[PDB]
């Protein structure tokens, strides 16, 4: 789950599938261990998701996390998505994941479909005049 | 006569007394009156200071790595914890050590303290930043040129090890973009609307002394008054 | 049959607090420094090689009176004065010049246009528009996707009625209302201070109903057509929606108005009465 | 130093002539050589197109000719260019990981 | 429009006595000519009240008449804008 | 780059196509993993960057905005020919009126 790629609200109030959401995406909890419910997951790479098993022909069944944020490595283990594939608890990590040297080690990836970095932000300031506009309405020959 | 005819009517001035002089001073009079509503138009032309001088830089400028060299210096800071943080302390790390006073508790703050002057640049990631910029209701902010990222990358997705069926999603991907769909659906989800209206104008309400500068020459008049007043000796000697 | 968005028409009011807004509070007081440095420096330069007298000629040049007599004499004073003159001229330029160009952009904030308006898709606080509770309009935005944020703003502000949206939009504690096109171009027509705006977005026609087998739709349908044709429906029209007809032009430029320059008027007053007591001191030390 | 083509040498328009070839792709090229163990020779040689799918004299209508041409005629084996990504050459051709937007 | 009209009138009898106290006579005649010529423009050879504190009226005339002025302009090329 | 370089001509728009450049080989070389590895190495520690800041985004000819038309020495030109009109009909006026009086 996150902000702008993959949202996660609810089921419908009248029927509890989903209107244009098109994945219960299976919202596993542990607390033996269940997968407790099935919340409707819309979205970005959810909908990049659907345009592309269009096309491939094959099905699927979005399935939560619950390890790690993530993925990192910890006493050279992984935990979050990457440790999820790793072992093929899974068989393919979807959503908001960035590409780096050791995890196109460990993991193959496809061909990036955003492009993303390191970036600035400013505060677009006012700006005032000249100091020297008095003298600016009239060139040298007038 | 005629420096008063031309700026403004200033003292009691002898007239010629010629019947055809008065003609001479009449038509300079024209010529006055022309040049000083021609000179006060253009400048009400001039005093309307277009918004955005926008401040543009580049990513390894000395307007960062040297922050103390400027007047009174950025501040400019980031996420702790994060990522980012290990993406520039393996490069620089002198600028780290430096922006360590100006962490942000999350990010809604770092937009907050952006718009009320506490800080003056601000550097993350890409994506989240270019949704930001296009979502906040003023929007009088806006992120650099995305042609100078730092560290490009691509959001991507995985698969297992072996080449399950790797090249497949990789056609589509590709066809994906190729048909131009990507564009519809940032437009859809991504974008948001004001990245147009580029630049308003504004007044600006002129209150410094701007017109520094012109007390400056009025004062310099005065200087070259005292040399002039040198010819008090140059009879005295004479 | 579309929907589109009433507001109220503001109408134009100058904001011009006072005459003394085009200046910083403290170039004022550099000025008469300026002028009292120029005085007593003419004074000076002048017999070396008449206070008031000169006082007097520099309080005129700059306050383009007539009043005043002295004319320097001497070569070093008269450089001054006329570049004294100048900076004059340039300080009162600069002023009229900045009080337009402040005035020129005084036009008032545009109203929405449509649906894709910025102050409208990203909400806020400052610009409050809703619709009536649980209508149709409320369920097109729930039922919508490409953009819910504003409903969220829309959803704390519904009126469950007509005639208080409307009434709250004549007392300006609600920036807009979204609604039908029908009931709005009338209900503006016939107020006539109050104005739709967009374009119909949402779009249908209405029409009469009945069961799906009435021996009778073929007629109908039949009937319908040839009132529109023979220009039966457009006398309709015209006798019931949009008769009343208060249409305008576009607006005009602010008027700056009986206060909104007051203080100079209450300024020479003021040099009046002090006046008064300036008399009343001269003549006795006199 | 790498060989050109004919126009290069303006005698005839067939014969080659090295020349000074130079820019920053050859940088990265030189990084790569350098920590990718081997040895190369660059020759500049085509009719001067990238070389997309083109038509023929109606035999049979599947060529690409050019930089595609050299690729997958056996005539090179790496292209160090600005080549674009496109899903038609991403049927014959294999890409690396994108370097410039 | 009028305001000026009433507090020109009101000066002006300020002056006939003004002058009265202090020390070619400077009537409510040539008085409302005076202030005339102020506001609008410089027109023509006017007495000037001789008197040490009536200056002081009329300067303060004056400086109203500037800012008067260029208020007027500035709006008008306000309207201008079509 | 060709704007840079010259620093009298702008470029604008907003990127509405858009690709990424990249390295081809055939479909088997074995080679291609170790060649997308050295170039995410590289587009991490910098090196990208200082080519880049070498080799396309050097010369650096950027500005902020414009200022507002400055009226010339031809724009009014004519108001001082009618002042020198004036006095040469001046000249004129003088004989006639001394011979007059
Ligand atoms: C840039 O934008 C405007 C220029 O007119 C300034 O705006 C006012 O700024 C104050 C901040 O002190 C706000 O409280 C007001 O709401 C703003 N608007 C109005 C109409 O007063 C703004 O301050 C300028 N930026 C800076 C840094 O001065
Ligand atoms: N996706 C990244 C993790 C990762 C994610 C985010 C992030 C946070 C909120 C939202 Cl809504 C969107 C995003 Cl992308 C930010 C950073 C940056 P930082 O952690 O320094 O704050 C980051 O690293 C990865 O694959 O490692
Ligand atoms: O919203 C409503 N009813 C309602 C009133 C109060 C609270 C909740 C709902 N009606 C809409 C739609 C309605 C229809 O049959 O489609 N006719 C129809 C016709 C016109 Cl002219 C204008 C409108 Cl908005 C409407
Ligand atoms: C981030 O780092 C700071 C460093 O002082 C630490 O105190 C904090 O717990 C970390 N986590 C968060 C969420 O701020």
């Amino acid at each position: 789950e996150e902000a702008p790629f993959v949202i996660v609200e609810s089921v419908d109030p009248l029927s509890g599938t989903c209107m244009r959401n098109t994945v219960p995406c299976q919202k596993r909890i542990i607390s033996e261990e269940p997968g407790y419910i099935k919340k409707c997951c819309k979205g970005f790479c959810i909908d990049i998701l659907k345009k592309i098993s269009k096309s491939v022909k094959f099905t699927y069944d979005l399935y939560l996390v619950t390890n790690g944020k993530h993925g990192k490595k910890i006493n050279g283990t992984w935990n979050g998505m990457i440790g999820e594939v790793v072992m093929k608890r899974a068989y393919m990590a979807v959503g908001s994941l960035t590409i780096n040297e050791e995890r196109s080690e460990v993991v193959d990836f496809s061909v990036p479909f955003i492009e993303t970095g390191i970036s600035v932000m400013v505060s677009r300031s006012n700006g005032t005049v000249s100091p020297s506009a008095f003298l600016e309405p009239f060139s040298a020959c007038v | 006569l005629l420096w008063g005819l031309v700026f403004n009517n200033s003292v009691p001035v002898q007239n010629p007394k010629g019947t055809t002089s008065k003609i001479m001073v009449s038509v300079w009079a024209f010529f006055a009156v022309i040049f000083l509503a021609s000179y006060t138009a253009n400048l009400a032309a001039f005093m309307i200071q277009e918004e955005y001088v926008d401040q543009v830089s580049g990513l390894s400028d000395k307007k960062f790595q040297r922050p103390n060299d400027f007047s009174p210096p950025f501040r400019f800071g980031t996420v702790p914890n994060g990522s980012t943080e290990r993406n520039i302390r393996n490069n620089y790390a002198e600028m780290h050590a430096y922006m360590g006073k100006f962490n942000q508790r999350g990010v809604d703050d770092a937009l907050l303290s952006l718009k009320t002057g506490k800080l003056d640049a601000f550097i993350y990631d890409a994506a989240v930043l270019n949704y930001m910029a296009g979502r906040d209701e003023g929007c009088k902010l806006v992120t650099i040129g995305s042609g100078k990222v730092f560290a490009s990358t691509g959001y991507g997705i995985a698969i297992q090890k072996d080449s399950g069926w790797k090249r497949q999603v990789d056609l589509a991907i590709l066809q994906l973009f190729g048909d131009g769909e990507m564009e519809e659906l940032e437009a859809l989800w991504l974008t948001g609307i004001c990245h147009n209206e580029k630049n308003e104008v504004m007044s600006s309400q002129l209150d410094i002394d701007n017109m520094a500068g012109v007390f400056y020459m009025l004062g310099a008049a005065m200087a070259l008054s005292l040399i002039t007043f040198i010819s008090e000796h140059l009879f005295y000697w004479q | 049959q579309g929907l589109t968005i009433l507001v109220k028409k503001e109408i134009p009011r100058s904001t011009l607090d006072s005459f003394m807004q085009p200046f910083q509070s403290t170039l004022w007081l550099l000025v008469g420094l300026s002028v009292h440095v120029v005085a007593v420096m003419l004074y000076l330069l002048d017999r070396f090689s008449t206070l008031s007298s000169a006082m007097w000629f520099s309080w005129g040049v700059l306050l383009n009176s007539g009043i005043g007599e002295g004319a320097p004499r001497s070569f070093s004073a008269r450089i001054l004065g006329m570049v004294w003159a100048g900076f004059a001229m340039i300080i009162v330029a600069s002023y009229t010049a900045n009080l337009a160009a402040f005035l020129v952009l005084d036009r008032p904030e545009e109203r929405i246009t449509g649906i894709n308006d910025p102050r409208l898709r990203n909400p806020s606080d400052k610009f409050i528009y809703a619709t009536v509770k649980q209508s149709s309009v409320d369920i097109y935005f729930r039922r919508q996707v490409e953009l819910s944020t504003m409903y969220r703003h829309m959803e704390k502000h519904n009126y469950e009625s007509a005639a208080e949206a409307i009434q709250a939009v004549r007392d300006n504690k609600l920036h807009a209302f979204i609604w039908d096109s029908a009931v709005l171009e009338f209900e503006a027509s016939q107020k006539c201070d109050l104005v739709t705006t967009g374009e119909l977005f949402f779009r249908s026609g209405f029409g009469i109903g009945m069961r799906k087998d009435s021996p009778w739709k073929q007629q109908v349908s039949l009937s319908i057509l040839k009132s529109h044709e023979n220009g039966f429906m457009e006398d309709l029209d015209k006798t019931w929606v949009r008769y009343q007809e208060c249409d305008s032009r576009s607006n005009a430029p602010a008027t700056l108005t009986c206060e909104n320059m007051a203080g100079v008027f209450m300024l020479v007053a003021g040099g009046i009465v002090a006046g008064i007591f300036l008399i009343f001191i001269e003549i006795a030390y006199k | 130093i790498c060989t050109g083509p004919n126009d290069t040498s303006p005698g005839s328009p067939r014969h080659t002539v090295p020349q000074c070839c130079y820019g920053f792709c050859i940088d990265l090229l030189i990084k790569l050589a350098r920590t990718m163990q081997f040895t190369y020779e660059v020759h500049l040689v085509a009719d001067g197109k990238f070389g997309t799918q083109e038509r023929v004299q109606n035999s049979n209508k599947k060529e690409w000719n050019g930089m595609m041409g050299e690729l997958l005629s056996g005539q090179a084996d790496m292209i160090v260019a600005p080549l674009t990504i496109n899903n038609e050459r991403a049927q014959y051709i294999e890409f690396s990981k994108p370097f410039k937007y | 429009w009028v305001m000026m009209f009433v507090m020109l009138l009101i000066v002006s009898a300020v002056a006939v006595f003004v002058f009265e106290y202090f020390s070619p006579s400077f009537t409510i005649g040539k008085a409302i000519w005076l202030l005339w010529g102020l506001v609008f423009n410089n027109s023509v050879p006017v007495q000037n009240p001789k008197g040490t504190t009536s200056k002081i009226m009329v300067s303060v005339w004056a400086f109203f008449a500037v800012i008067f002025l260029a208020s007027y302009t500035a709006n008008l090329a306000a309207f201008m804008i079509q």
